[PDB]
């Protein structure tokens, strides 16, 4: 049926990938999922705030 | 409401009144070890307030040709208090931090202190100079534990990476024009569930002043800079006697 | 067996050819994957955090190295004076390399969207000023005075409580995309130029330091995103890595 | 029947709290539509810095703007994208005369940052987490092919390293080897996340020892296991000289990447494997330099 | 004929590689296969089967062989005496060499899961005693003395009609596989010391033999599991067979 | 349709394997069913105990 | 009610009071040959109780330097009883076995003998000690019937292979301070449903003493070590003439 052993297994991306093998990490890179978080570096903020307001209330 | 502050953990109250917001390391809040995360199969220990509190380690005097400094953090906290205890004693440890360091002047003095979190801080030598000798920095320059460690060559984080970059990890800045201080909360971040505290260190905490500090003659010309940093979520796993290193 | 006819390319190895392979360990199983904080998804995440611009990318004595990260700012005796002046240019040689950003375009042929170019401010509490920091787009030779400059996209920045302004440099091209500007001909594709007049004066009361720096901070704004990817230029060693 | 500071007590919360969330990027952002806005109390262009964060300004809250719409794709930069690039990072060889690899064998320590373009990229990260793709281009020092057989075994960390061409350990009767003829198209295999860890490590800022930790022991500082994924051997298939001199090219080509924690990049020359040294004398600036902030 | 493209790896033959191939006696019929006891499905069905630890792999005399299979113990004259100490790891050179477990071992690069052992005590019906085995994790130092080795995981044993105690040796490590441990750097994957200490004394009347052997027996819990398979290091021939 | 005369024939477990000819012994080695019965070594005996009790009643 | 055991097959019967509990061979009860897992085509004699009891073949004497016994198996209980004349009439013999070694001693005394069950035993020389010479054990070495062998060197088996590992086999111990006899079932096994009780050998009994026998002297010096075995589910097909080997 096919091992389920890659990299990204249980990963929250959704790959879709070719392969030939028993086991999953032989499969190509594939097209996969395009989701971000930029504020997970550019806001990782406790209280955000807008762009609108003052930074410093 | 967003200037003042006030954080309160174990038996432990920091005050604040020019603080700018408090960062959250890579925007996640420190969290214990789930069933299906760990491995260690005994019942691990979670002292809470009698480890995870403010311990204001070290005190440093800003100069106006003052390089930076840095600590490791695992580290740091170790032969201090019963959190030192509980990492000695214990072979597995795990938790987030609640760092807090602050910095005061007048409002006629002028400076900007950059403060960040680099994790897996690995140090480097500057390889005897020419580059042919293969050196490496000594247990006192990786593992300086309180007291820190004064950095040689900021430019490059005393590790061949641009501090120009630096800000691309939890950061926060100590302009005295605007603040008095900075406060990142750094979550537990390891490739693995529970480590070490002894010889691996998580990451550092980098100080370092960008922007010169200066003021004319006559005002008060020391200027301190105090460590206080807050463990987290402690777990500690796999009891053994106490060992120091 | 069933006909086949082998077309060119055949046994040719293509680097980025995205191909399956014969899996080396049967039925291995890898180490489950714990929650680590912090996991990236996409590169342009890391183009949208401000790194510090070296603008004044001038002193080299390697004991002066820290003094790129800021340029100065200080009491002037006129009327709308310089500051200082840089290629909005990103993949470009210059300030911009200093940036993460800039680095992460080194590995990227193209790119398109707006910058912004945040200038904190760290003087003394008691300094006041304003500033005027502009952006001429291609074409506009470096201004020669204030009342030049301003006639392209500005701001007026000035000091409060608000340490630092973002000038945004908007996207603001003839083509949809920007290979890397590069002196010759390439220059065809330069953003234009940003350059920081005094729109009043740096004051200071007496007991105050009669001169401060500002400390520039750049990233891509939301729209930013880059394609076809080649190697850095930037850098590549010398010694073989021993 | 409980003491209350017990049934509060959130100790035990495994799960993290967050604060942000994944969105779909499949495209840039949209511009729409601004307008001129003279009003006080809304500085839009205003930040502070010291908090922390990125300015959060918009392209049309600082100028008037028109509306685009921004198909441009996001896919390009992604990882899988970014990494899945075959590329150099491993180089043996098997002269006929001289010092280095006689005998016909050779044993490459599996370490992938002995070359500086590959080794740069990944040092993006702290941690990364894939499966990979070698492949391994054979031939003699003038590039030209030879009809030589070569057999190249995985020799993970614990199995008998051959000590010489007619080794026992070339049996391989469980490592996995590759036989292949110098005249065969590189041969290519697949390979899983293998490691103890989650994730490889490109920086390991702590020992392994557990020791001391004198100056002839700081040698370990930096050096993490969960990495040393062993040797890879390789020798001409025979009982005599090779009869030709030899030349293998390791190619690696990441796939089904995850990476964590992002880090500056190198700024300076690399001078040694596992080892962030760098020339103390010769510390170049990040970029270029100029005369003069006023001029370009 | 059908066009195709031929990928690297093409005429490789990678050992692990499993693929078909044409089968050389066209409608073979084997053997039925009968009913046979014992079979075997997964080697860790023999990992869980204790096996004699030589925690006594001192003696070499080729007469004295026999003696590895079990250390003394015999009426003490103080308090706290160390009877016997040895490495918790399975993959490593010592005792565990001469378990099932510890062979099975060498055959795969990692494992991960609790151990247990054993210990049976062979002396007399009228000998007394109670030991204390003591497991001690990672980076604990091997104890100078009773007092402290009892600072980490361990158990009084106390001799009685149930001749043997286990002492379980958790699965107590920072990370989820451990890799051989191998003194240099690889000590990072030790499991710990297990140290042996009285915890009263031997006793016996006038008449029963004043030293006796304890034979310990190793094997691994049911949470242990191994991965990557390689070939064994312990061993490898000399001569070539005959 | 394929003769049936792999090794693994009329076995307790379970093999999904690929194969191109007509006979099954040249198939893949496949991916199969995980079982076990550690007791048939581990705990051979007549009448079981647990763990709980005293091995010696 | 589980140290003392009773045994009956055929017209014999073992009482014992100290035993620890019965071993099944991998867990699996003597049977007879099914009719699908057979091939030979002639109906078999299943004598039942005229072969399926308990023969005590044989007695050894346990002293401080004792290295060991085995005893080769379908073997060791030919030429005696009516199995034997079965085994030598017949060319297709099946059958499974319980196996009690007993051995008893005083609370004052002290040992432990492994007695463990090798399927396919083959026996090995040392090869003319140096390793040269292509040595192999005489016929009086690989099928000693009872009476048994004595080991020359247990810790290989005689064969190479560590008995620190023996123990994956059915076996049980005789520890001298806990019981008094081991007792082993033993199913039939072979890769065939039948095969020549004579010139095959399904498997070997060892009884090594690991903990050395040892008390102070003036106890009873005379420690025997007696074995009885009793075939089960006896088959046996293909009558010719009577056979010795
Ligand atoms: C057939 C066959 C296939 C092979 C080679 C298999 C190689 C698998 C390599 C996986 C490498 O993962 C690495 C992770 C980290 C590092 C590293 N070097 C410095 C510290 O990090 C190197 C490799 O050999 N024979």
């Amino acid at each position: 049926h096919e091992n389920s052993n890659s990299a990204t297994e249980g990963s929250t991306i959704n790959y879709t990938t070719i392969n030939y093998y028993k086991d999953s990490y032989a499969a190509t890179a594939g097209k996969q999922s395009l989701k971000q978080d930029p504020d997970k570096f550019a806001n990782p903020v406790k209280d955000i705030f807008t762009e609108m307001a003052a930074p410093l209330k | 409401s967003d200037r003042v502050a006030q954080l309160t953990i174990g038996n432990s109250t920091i005050t604040t009144q020019e603080a700018a917001n408090i960062i959250v390391g890579y925007g996640e809040w420190p969290s214990y070890c789930s069933d299906d995360d760990a491995t260690a199969v005994d019942k691990p220990t979670r002292p809470d307030v009698s480890v995870n509190r403010f311990y204001t380690l070290d005190t440093k005097l800003w100069e106006k040709s003052s390089k930076g400094w840095y600590w490791k953090f695992p580290d740091v906290l170790t032969e201090t208090g019963v959190f030192g205890q509980n990492a000695q004693f214990h072979y597995l440890y795990r938790s987030g931090f609640c760092i807090h360091v602050q910095c005061n002047a007048s409002k006629f003095h002028q400076g900007a202190l950059l403060v960040a979190i680099l994790p897996e801080y690995v140090i480097g030598t500057v390889a005897g100079g020419t580059g042919t000798e293969d050196s490496h920095p000594p247990y006192k320059q990786t593992q300086p534990g309180a007291d820190g460690f004064e950095l040689q060559h900021p430019y490059v984080l005393d590790a061949g990476i641009p501090i120009s970059q630096l800000t691309v990890c939890p950061h926060q800045w100590i302009n005295l024009r605007t603040n008095n201080c900075a406060t990142i909360i750094v979550p537990y971040m390891n490739t693995l569930p529970f480590d070490s505290a002894l010889n691996h260190c998580n990451f550092g905490l980098l100080v370092v002043p960008i922007s010169p500090l200066d003021f004319d003659q006559g005002a008060t010309p020391v200027i301190p800079i105090t460590i206080t940093l807050a463990p987290m979520c402690s777990e500690f796993a796999g009891l053994r006697q106490a060992v120091t290193q | 067996g069933f006909p086949t006819e082998p077309k060119p390319g055949t046994n040719q190895f293509l680097t980025t050819d995205d191909g399956v392979s014969a899996p080396i360990l049967p039925n291995f199983h890898p180490t489950p994957c714990i929650h680590i904080p912090g996991e990236v998804r996409n590169l342009l995440e890391l183009c949208q955090v401000e790194t510090i611009l070296e603008v004044n990318n001038v002193p080299t004595n390697a004991t002066s190295l820290m003094e790129r990260l800021r340029f100065p700012v200080s009491a002037q005796a006129g009327k709308g004076e310089l500051c200082a002046v840089f290629r909005a240019d990103p993949g470009r040689d210059g300030p911009w390399q200093s940036t993460m950003l800039g680095q992460l375009c080194g590995y990227y042929t193209q790119w398109s969207g707006s910058l912004e170019v945040t200038f904190m401010f760290t003087g003394s509490f008691m300094a006041t000023g304003k500033m005027l920091i502009a952006y001429t787009p291609p074409g506009g030779p470096l201004p020669k005075d204030r009342a030049t400059a301003m006639l392209g996209t500005h701001v007026i920045w000035d000091f409060g409580l608000q340490s630092s302004v973002t000038l945004v440099i908007p996207w603001i091209s003839n083509t949809h995309y920007r290979a890397h500007a590069r002196d010759g001909v390439f220059d065809y594709y330069t953003t234009g130029l940003v350059s920081i007049w005094y729109q009043t004066n740096y004051v200071v009361p007496i007991g105050a330091p009669n001169t401060a720096y500002i400390i520039a901070l750049a990233a891509a704004q939301k729209n930013f995103t880059m394609k076809l990817c080649k190697d850095t230029s930037h850098i590549l060693q010398t010694a073989s890595i021993q | 029947d409980r003491v209350a500071d017990v049934i509060e007590s959130s100790i035990g919360d495994s799960v993290s709290r967050a604060l942000t969330q994944a969105l779909p990027a499949p495209t840039g952002q949209n511009t729409q539509v601004s307008s001129h806005r003279l009003d006080t109390g809304e500085v839009p262009a205003l930040q502070a810095a010291e908090i922390g964060a990125s300015s959060n300004t918009s392209d049309e809250s600082m100028i008037e703007t028109r509306c685009v719409l921004n198909s441009h794709s996001t896919a390009e930069t992604t990882l899988d994208s970014f990494f899945s690039r075959a590329g150099l990072v491993g180089e043996i060889d098997l002269p006929l005369e001289g010092t280095t690899n006689p005998n016909g064998y050779a044993n490459w320590d599996i370490d992938i940052t002995g070359y500086a373009q590959m080794r740069r990229k990944v040092e993006l990260f702290t941690y990364m987490r894939f499966d990979a793709e070698f492949t391994f281009v054979a031939c003699t020092p003038t590039g030209q092919v030879v009809p030589q057989l070569l057999q190249y075994m995985f020799v993970p960390p614990g199995a008998p390293k051959p000590e010489s061409r007619e080794s026992l350990a070339w049996q391989t009767a469980t490592n996995p080897s590759v036989f292949v003829k110098l005249t065969d198209p590189p041969a290519q295999v697949s390979v899983p996340f293998m490691s103890p860890a989650s994730a490889y490590q490109w920086f390991y800022d702590g020992y392994p020892t557990f020791g001391e930790h004198k100056q002839e022991k700081d040698l370990e500082y930096g050096a993490c296991p969960n990495n040393m994924m062993g040797t890879f051997s390789v020798r001409n298939v025979g009982s005599s000289k090779s009869k030709y001199p030899l030349v293998v090219r390791i190619y690696m080509r990441m796939k089904h990447v995850r990476a964590w924690i992002p880090r500056p990049m190198r700024n300076q020359n690399y001078l040694f494997k596992a080892n962030p040294n760098y020339a103390g004398n010769s510390i170049k600036p990040t970029g270029t330099s100029r005369t003069a902030i006023t001029t370009l």
